[PDB]
Formats: structure tokens, sequence, C-alpha cells
């Protein structure tokens, strides 16, 4: 009907301009318009929806043809495709089921195919319309935020998270650039902007201490894509980072040439000295660190020492890894591992049997984190005597290998990632009320006298590009401003000075 | 018997100038502050948390903001005092 | 007047919360005096400078409303001072003006980007310092993508100082370089494109070096993407050097030459019609390129695959050689060992059914073939591989109603696996059961009267899954189920006494609930309706209560 429609229209323009006068044309097209079109919009609105159903490019464009033809006809159809487009979205990511919850590239693909399908639908079939490009970016909007995915998690923080961490994935050890394109397309619809910053810092750490990055060029790449995203601040944050690495690689050069002069080092050793404001890393647990290390201990505190009177070193065992040669299997076999295993495994080296509880004291491991990494060293079968007892006698398994040459026992604790997880999260919550206390100072220093609803506007336009506030956090934290004698009330506050 | 071959190893630099103390305050860093210690626990003493500047200079949060009511300038240091880490 | 100078005062004010609101009290004023215009530009440049990050950052976003409202004159010292202070030693200066160039181009007469392209032109240039050029690249880049086509008189000299940098040592250099040439061609002159053209196949016919002629082949490919129609007259010289260096022994090289044919296919239809056989027969001889093992080149098949998909998808003319020789091939394809070139190979043969809507007969003869593989296909273990055969044989089934006649007997157990199956997701349930409806639905009664006692407890089974959606496609199946057990319209031998109370009881549950979604509401409706109709007769006392 709508192609019989559309023949009909231009046959009435033909007969008007070849046998009529012309001042007949807008009547006729008024009329022929209104018959033909604006009687059957209840019917278009009901066809709309199935072609919208059963992938129908060609004929959604017709109708978006003829319907805008009439005054004020295609506000329903943009409703009906927000509605469309935000119901497909949440049916798209409910299929996935519990596996999004801990697998950050299907949740991110999903999201990415339903805004492209539905972009590429807009584009070519509706004419890039302002009005349907709105409907689509509220929409997507609206499903990024809250879905399947964030009742599981009880918050709407963890898109974010699934965000970064699908970065981190990508980023680890052509098409690439595209696809961090398409990360960024979707990095604009996220109302909390913060805990993706803070994640993405942290773990960008991680890829530079322990050098497992892919190429630098893609790091410069997405440096630059959010310096256009983000402002100034967090990429000078960012940026502070690759300036310690490149000092600390010339530090190591210097060190390295040095060392000659004396009697050379038994063992490989490079070190990564880091700022202690810039970087996320928290300070150590407790350590009796192995006579076998003493030296390059020394040797480098010494040496540094001299290079920067000022300074202070502070060790960091939980992200120190290194390798290992055993003579004692059956063949010869290196192995890489962290300091606190070659701690817990150089600690007996012709003695056969140890218990837990004894080899503590040596080793000085606090209990908790000493218990979690036995149980992977048990995991990888190289030793053997699930809960733990204190009196349990650990004994070397004699005569075991592996397949290949070489094995990497350094495999991530079970329970880390989920604290981490958890001390992140609390961590930027902390911080919001920090900058909501700062942001109502600043206002305060500025404007002697203001009102509750003022105030609480210009927060929210302050702050409004990171995260959105609520209100009784704001009102905490004028509370605690009170408590702290930095504004007084008069409804009405004042600064004090 | 094991052998070491190859170690890498990371390690975090600061300002041996304090006693791992506040300067302001001359409590120890990882306690609580003056103000924090003679009055008693409320929703202050919950947010008593270590501060860190661009200049490497660690004090207390409340320290440091009791400080820049009347000046803007680091007490060990006199550059400009921005904030980096909590 | 006085309003602007107290903000001039206070942007001096040497505390960080004052210097913040008078920024941000100045940018508000803007975006709702000649003496005071220059005070402003001024101070706004002496803000970018500042030792805290915030002010730096509201100076920066100040730039874009101010050029907008202040005359012509002060915008061309102000991006005077911008470009100079991309060349400055310092290291956060030239990051910190960046950002202001590209805002000030964003927000944006003529003369500007006259004067802003006089100096990028001489900065690219300059070999030493590779930071300088990477950001002067990425800000002609911006400047020629919007707003781009005012500086007529300037593309001889932009493209005079962008054809050395293809050859430098740093590899992000050619990257950058090839985005500028692309956007440089959309929107030229007739006489420098000829140029680039004839530079480019000169510097191909004399090859230098291996990382050159990838660099070459690359920027054909991405000038062929953009311009599109105007590089069609040239293919008449681009084919056979591509086509002579796509035999060379290097695996990265030959990746880059099949995504140029892949270009020169999809973008420009007219020219390219006497090379298709060609790029036919490269393809399909490179499909099957495994130098290493016999029943780190996977990149060359997927681009191979995707190129076949590239060509089936545009030449409707072509089907009857297509199903002479590009299908026996995708066919016999369906066992490779990466999972990537599987789903390739699979989407090019969905879209050749999918150009299929004469070649009914020929598609008619070469179903055996499709399912014998998809047989074996069907018992794999990935979810990924499984979930395309029914994708397979919907549109199978779709374009030839009655194809699977012959081979419900092998095609029915792969399905039931898959529907009770421990280790599968609900997407492959749900393509599982829909591929079941349709096959269901296009084929007479009498083929599945052996399989309904198969086919009946794992649907039975999907009706009572807790996920809604995996039971409303049960529901659907279940319909047409009954309409195959008892069809009214013709005559059965068929006895469907047993399944009676196994539909019924799995149906009632659904449609007597009160908590359920709308659809699975609106199907329970719908099945029991036709449970009714066809088999009522045999239901008891439940009748009346339902
Ligand atoms: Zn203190
Ligand atoms: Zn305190
Ligand atoms: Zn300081």
């Amino acid at each position: 009907y709508m192609k019989k429609a559309e023949a009909r229209l231009l046959e009435e323009q033909r007969r008007v301009q070849v046998y009529l006068h012309e001042s007949t044309q807008d009547e006729l097209a008024r009329k022929c318009e209104q018959v033909l079109i604006e009687k059957h919009l209840e019917i278009f609105h009901t066809e709309f929806q199935n072609l919208l159903d059963a992938d129908k490019n060609e004929d959604l464009g017709r109708m978006y043809n003829l319907v805008s033809r009439i005054q004020d006809g295609l506000g329903e159809l943009k409703k009906l495709l927000e509605t469309h487009i935000h119901n497909q979205g949440l049916a798209a990511i409910e299929k996935c089921g519990e596996a999004a919850l801990n697998d950050p590239k299907m949740y991110v693909q999903t999201v990415l195919d339903v805004h492209k399908k539905y972009n590429a639908l807009v584009m070519s079939a509706f004419n890039n319309d302002a009005g349907f490009v709105a409907a689509l970016d509220k929409a997507c909007g609206r499903f990024i935020n809250n879905n399947a995915v964030t009742k599981m998690a009880q918050s709407s923080s963890k898109s974010p998270e699934l965000l970064a961490r699908y970065c981190d994935s990508l980023l680890k050890k052509a098409e690439l650039e595209d696809t961090l394109n398409q990360v960024m397309v979707v990095f604009k619809y996220i109302e909390d902007k913060d805990v993706f910053q803070k994640f993405y810092a942290k773990m960008l750490a991680k890829r530079l201490v322990h050098q497992n990055s892919a190429s630098d060029d893609a790091e410069a790449s997405m440096i630059s894509k959010l310096k256009q995203a983000c402002g100034f601040e967090y990429t000078s944050k960012l940026q502070r980072m690759f300036q310690d690495i490149g000092v600390s690689k010339d530090l190591n050069e210097q060190f390295k040439k040095h060392l000659t002069n004396s009697e050379p080092l038994d063992l490989d050793f490079s070190i990564q000295v880091l700022s202690s404001g810039s970087w996320p890393f928290q300070q150590s647990c407790t350590f009796a660190l192995p006579s076998e290390l003493e030296r390059s201990y020394q040797r480098f505190t010494a040496f540094y020492a001299s290079r920067h009177s000022g300074r202070k070193l502070t060790w960091l065992y939980q992200l120190s890894k290194g390798e290992l040669v055993t003579n004692c299997f059956k063949n010869r076999y290196t192995l890489q591992a962290s300091t606190f295993q070659m701690a817990i495994l150089l600690q007996y080296n012709t003695e056969d049997a140890y218990t837990v509880q004894q080899l503590t004291d040596s080793t000085q491991i606090k209990m908790d984190i000493l218990a979690q990494v036995l149980q992977i060293l048990l995991k990888s079968k190289l030793l053997v005597l699930v809960e733990l007892k204190p009196d349990t006698l650990i004994k070397l398994y004699l005569g075991y290998k592996n397949k290949k040459l070489r094995v990497n026992i350094n495999v991530p604790m079970k329970t880390e990632q989920k604290q981490e997880q958890e001390t992140t999260h609390k961590n930027i919550e902390e911080d919001r009320k920090l900058l909501i206390q700062a942001a109502i100072v600043r206002i305060m220093k500025m404007r002697k006298v203001l009102k509750h609803q003022q105030l609480l506007g210009e927060v929210l336009t302050q702050l409004s590009s990171r995260f959105k506030p609520r209100v009784p956090v704001i009102k905490k934290c004028i509370d605690i401003l009170i408590e702290k004698e930095y504004l007084e009330r008069v409804d009405t506050y004042s600064y004090l000075a | 018997r094991f052998e070491v071959k190859k170690w890498n190893a990371v390690a975090l630099w600061a300002w041996d100038i304090v006693v791992d103390n506040c300067a302001i305050c001359r409590n120890h860093i990882m306690d609580l502050c003056i103000e924090c210690q003679a009055n008693q626990a409320s929703a202050t003493s919950e947010e008593c948390t270590v501060a860190w500047g661009v200049c490497n200079h660690a004090f207390h949060f409340h320290c440091i903001s009791r400080w820049l009511k009347t000046r803007q300038v680091c007490p060990l240091d006199n550059r400009e005092w921005e904030f980096q880490k909590y | 007047s006085y309003h602007i100078s107290n903000l001039l005062e206070k942007m001096t004010s040497s505390d960080k919360d004052f210097r913040f609101m008078a920024t941000n009290d100045l940018m508000t004023e803007l975006q709702k005096d000649d003496d005071s215009e220059r005070k402003v530009v001024k101070m706004i440049l002496k803000l970018l400078e500042d030792k805290n990050g915030e002010v730096q950052n509201l100076a920066v976003k100040c730039l874009g409303p101010l050029v907008s409202k202040v005359k012509e004159y002060q915008v061309e010292t102000i991006v005077d001072t911008l470009c100079t202070n991309m060349l400055s030693d310092k290291e956060q200066l030239r990051d910190i003006s960046s950002i202001g160039l590209k805002t000030v181009i964003g927000e944006l007469a003529a003369n500007v980007c006259k004067k802003i392209t006089g100096r990028l032109t001489s900065a690219i240039a300059k070999q030493e310092d590779v930071s300088v050029q990477l950001e002067a690249l990425d800000i002609m880049a911006d400047m020629l993508s919007r707003q781009g086509g005012l500086l007529v008189n300037f593309h001889p000299s932009i493209l005079t100082c962008l054809l050395p940098q293809l050859t430098s040592p740093r590899l992000a250099v050619r990257k950058r370089t090839i985005i500028a040439l692309g956007h440089l061609v959309m929107s030229c002159g007739n006489i420098v494109f000829v140029d680039l053209i004839e530079h480019l196949l000169s510097e191909l016919s004399k090859n230098d070096s291996m990382s050159t002629t990838r660099t070459y082949i690359q920027c054909i490919a991405a000038i062929s993407r953009q311009a599109g129609h105007r590089i069609g007259e040239y293919l008449e010289k681009i084919i056979p050097l591509v086509v002579k260096f796509c035999n060379v022994d290097d695996d990265e090289l030959r990746e880059y030459c099949i995504q140029a044919f892949e270009s020169f296919v999809r973008r420009c239809p007219k020219e390219v019609y006497p090379h298709v056989s060609t790029i036919i027969n490269i393809c399909l001889k490179y499909l099957t390129y495994d130098p290493n093992y016999n029943y780190m080149s996977w990149k060359v098949r997927r681009a191979a695959a995707k190129c076949l998909d590239a060509v089936v998808s545009t030449r409707h003319e072509m089907l009857p050689e297509f199903y002479k020789t590009v299908s026996p091939a995708l066919i016999s394809r369906f066992k490779e060992r990466e999972e990537n070139v599987k789903a390739d190979v699979f989407h090019a043969y969905l879209s050749l059914l999918k150009q299929t809507r004469t070649p009914l007969t020929m598609l008619q003869s070469q179903v055996p073939n499709i399912v014998k593989a998809l047989h074996k296909q069907m018992k794999e273990k990935s979810v990924k591989t499984r979930q395309c055969c029914f994708n397979m044989l919907t549109e199978l089934v779709n374009v030839l109603p009655g194809a699977l006649t012959q081979h419900i007997p092998v095609l029915v157990p792969g399905i039931i696996f898959s529907l009770n199956d421990k280790s599968s997701s609900s997407n492959l349930k749900i393509d599982a059961l829909s591929c079941l409806y349709v096959i269901l639905c296009n084929h007479s009664p009498q083929v599945f009267h052996p399989h309904v006692q198969a086919l009946v407890p794992p649907v039975v089974a999907c009706v009572g899954d807790p996920f809604y959606k995996i039971t409303s496609e049960a529901l659907l199946v279940t319909q047409q189920l009954v309409k195959v057990i008892r069809p009214l319209d013709q005559p059965s031998s068929f006895d469907a006494t047993p399944y009676i109370k196994d539909l019924f009881t799995c149906t009632i549950k659904r449609l007597k609930a009160a908590d359920i979604d709308q659809e699975v509401k609106e199907r329970a409706i719908s099945c029991m309706g036709q449970i009714i109709c066809n088999l009522g007769d045999n239901l008891g006392s439940d009748l009346p209560n339902t």
C-alpha cells in the first residue's frame, strides 16, 4: 500500500502540472496526503513495530518517507523506536546469564552489537535525523547503566568496571584501533566515569610495572583518546607513571654499568623505582628477606643513598618476581615464581619435610597470606603433605616434572581479585565525599551567603562530568563541614573565615 | 637444592626528612591526629587518612586541611601545594 | 566593564579556589569591550600554564566560547601563541596547547585555517623530533576532516610534505599519515589525486623494501575506501601490480593485498567487473593456505573468507558461476581448525544463501553435502560452532521449503543433543528451538512421525526451564508439535494417545501461574487453544475446568 500511495502522489503532481492550473498544486497535494496517509496512522503505527521485529529496512525507509509529510506525525515513531531499542538491549544483556558478571568481553560485545545495528539502521533508513539519534542515545544511556548485570552486583558501578577490565584484556599480552574507538563510543553513555578512570589507572600501573604490555603505540593511542574523552588532570596523572618508568630505566642502566667496578652480582638484578605519591600500591607486610638476596639489597641501598641522600626506599615484596633453576628434580627445569614463593621454597634445599607452624617463624610471613599461597603451591603438584591444619607437615614430591621445559607458578590468588575490587569500590566512595566537600568549600569561598537549593545546584553542575551526586550525601557533607568550622549557619549558610 | 638466576624487584621512594611521622603534629603517621585524639570518636574520626602531594610530602589530611585555611604553601617545601593521593 | 575587572583581579588571587571560581564565572558569562577582550585573552593564555590542573582544564575549555565572541584579529594571535607553544621545549605546554588548538578548530574563519596550516606544514617535516610530527599530523587530520574543503589553495603544499613521511622509521607516523591522506582525498581537486595515485604506483613499481610495500598497499586500500568511485578509472593499472605482489612469500603482505581486493570489490562495483574472476580465483587458492598442518597464518585465511563474502554479497548476476565454483569450496572448508576462520566461512555461506532468495536446483543438488558436513559439525564441544549450524539450517529451509525431507533421521539427534546438554547456554537452546520450529513448519507431517517419541521429552523439559525466553520458544514449538501429531486437514494413521497428558500437564502449569511475564502467558493461551482444538476429545474432566 505504501508503494501504491507513493506512485499515486507522483501521478497527482504530473496531472496538476500538465493539464490544470498552477494554483491547485497546494490544495491537491494536501488533500491527497490527508486521505492517503493521515487517516491510516494507527495502521502505520501497528506496522512499524512488526517491521522493527523482522528486520526490513526498505519498508521502514518508505514508511519514514511517507509519514514525514504530515505535520507532527513523526513523534510516535521516535517513542516506539526508543522503547524497541531499550527492550532489545535489556533482552540481549539478559540472555548472557551469570557469565557476563565475570566476562568483560561478552558483556561489552553484546552492547556494541546492539548499538551498531540500530546506529546503522538510523543512518540508512531514517536519513540520520536528529530526533532518531536522540532516541537512540537515550535508549543506550538507559540500558547501559541499568540492566540484569547491575542488579546482581546490586550497584550501577559494575558497567564501568567491566569496560575497564575489557580494555586491560585488549591491551595485555590493525583491528585493535577500531575496537578501541568502539569502547570510547560506549564510554560516552556512562554516568559514573570516575569508576572507569580509577580501575583503568590501577590496571595500567600493573601493566607498566610487570612489563606485560602489547605495544607502546596502543598505549599512546589510548592516552590520546582519553585526552579528548576526559579532561587534562587525569592525563597528567597518567603521564607521571610513564615519566617514573623512564627515569627508572636510566637509573637501572647506570647501576648496571657501575656494578662491574666491584665484584659482580651472582644473579641478574633489575629494579623499578617509583614515586610513592603517584603510584597506587600499598606498603608490604613484614618479611624476612632471604639470605641469598641480601647482597643485592645492601648494594642497591648503598648506591641509592649516594645518588640521592634525602630519599629513603620502601621495598614491595608482593609485586617482585624472579626466575629459579632446580637440580634436585628428575630433569633440570627453570621456573618462574614470586618473591614469597621463593622464600618459602628456598627455605629447604636438603631438608625434605617442614611444619607450616614451624616454617612460619623463619619466613615471618603472616598466616593469612601464607595459607593462601600454600594452596597455590600444593595445586602446582610440586609439593605435597580442603582446610588447613597448623600442625601439618609438608614434604617435597621428588621425581615430578612437566611436559613443558619451563613452568610459571605465579598464579593470581583466589580471593585477591575480589578483595582488590572491594577496596577500590570503597576508595571511590571516599573520594566522592572528599570532592563534594572541596566543591562546597570553593562555592562558599566565592559567595559569602547562599541558599540550600542554590548550593545543591552548583555542586551538581560542577561535579556532573564525573558522577551524579546524591542529595543525602551532600547534606551529610554540609553537616561534617559544620563540625569542622569551615562554615556556619545564620536554609542559609555563611563562610566563616 | 635450588638456585636463583634472575630477580626483578619493585621499590618505592619517599622523603626521609620525616621520622615516618607528621611534621605539623609530632605523632606517628599511622596514628590519629592531635585534634582527633583529644576529641571523642565521631564522624570526623572516621575520615582520618594520610594525604600525599605532588611534592611527595606526606601529612595527615586534617593537619594539612587546617594548615591550608590561612596559607597556601607546603610546610617543609616552598612550592605551592597540590593534592594527588589519599 | 566593572564586573569583568573584578574577575580579572581575582584570577591572580594566588589561591586555588578563587582562580577556579573566577575562571568558571568568566566561562559562564561568555556562554550566555575592545580593551577588556585583550586582557581576558592574555589572562587565559597565562592560566594555561598554571600550577594547578583544574585551572588548566578550565582555561582550555574556555578557549571554545572565547573565539566565537571576540573579534577576528585576536583569534589570529591566539592561534599564533598556541602554534608557538606546540614547538616549545617544555613537555607539558605542548600537550596543554594541542587540546586548545583541537577545541578552537572544533568551535569554529577561513583565515585562521590558513594561519594554522602554514605552521603545521613546516612542523610535520621535522624529522628529528617525532612527537611534534605525531601531534601535528593529528591536528591536520582534524582540520581537514571538518571545514577542510576551504583550503583549496594549500592542497599541493599539504601533499608535498605528507608523502616523504610514509618512509618514516616510526610506524605510528605512517599510520597517522594514511588517515590524513584519506581525509585529504575526501575533498580535493582532480589534479592532486592524479599526482597522489601516480606517486603511489611509481613507489610500488620500484619496491625498495618489504616494509615499504606494505605501507603503500595499505595506503591504496585506505584511499579506495574513502575516495571510492574516483579510483575506479585507475584500477586497470592497480590490479595487475597487486596481483603480482600477492605471490610474495611474506605472510603479512598477503593479508593486506587481499584486503585491498576486498575494498575494490565493495566500494567501486562498476569498474571492478573484468577482474572479478581473478579476485575469486586468488581468494579460493589462498582460502586453503595452511603451510604447516595436514589433515601464524590464519589471518590470510580470514582475509580470503571475508573477500569471498564481499564478492558474493554484491554480484547478483553471478549465481550460476557461484554455485558452480565457490559453493563446493566453502562447504569443504567447514572443518577449519581455528574457530575464527570457521565463523567467517559460515558467514560467507549465509551471505550466499541470503543472495539466493536456476540457482534453486543447484542448491538442492548441493544440499546432501551441506547435511554431511553439518552432521559432523554438530557434535563439537564449542557453543559458537554449534550455534552457526542452526542459523545455517534456518536459512536453508527458508530459501528451500522442502530441502531437508531426506535427512530428518540424521538431523534430529543433533538438535536433541544440544537441547538437553548441560554445557549449552541459553542462546544455543533458543536457536535450537527456533530451528526445530522452522523445520516442523515447512515439512510434511508424515516425516516426523517416527521421531515424535524422541522429540517430545526434551521439548517438555524445555517448557519448564526457569528462564522464560526458553519457555516461550518451547511453547511455540509445542503448538506446531500438536499440529503435527494429529493433523485435522489430512488423514493420519499415527496414534497420539501417550503424549496427550505429557503436553497438557506441562502447558497447564504455565497457563495458570499469575506470576510469569507477558510473553509466556500470551503463548500459553495460544498453545492451550490449539491443544483443545486438535486433541480436546481425549481430554477427560480437565476440559471443563480449563
Ligand atoms: Zn599530623
Ligand atoms: Zn585526623
Ligand atoms: Zn612539599
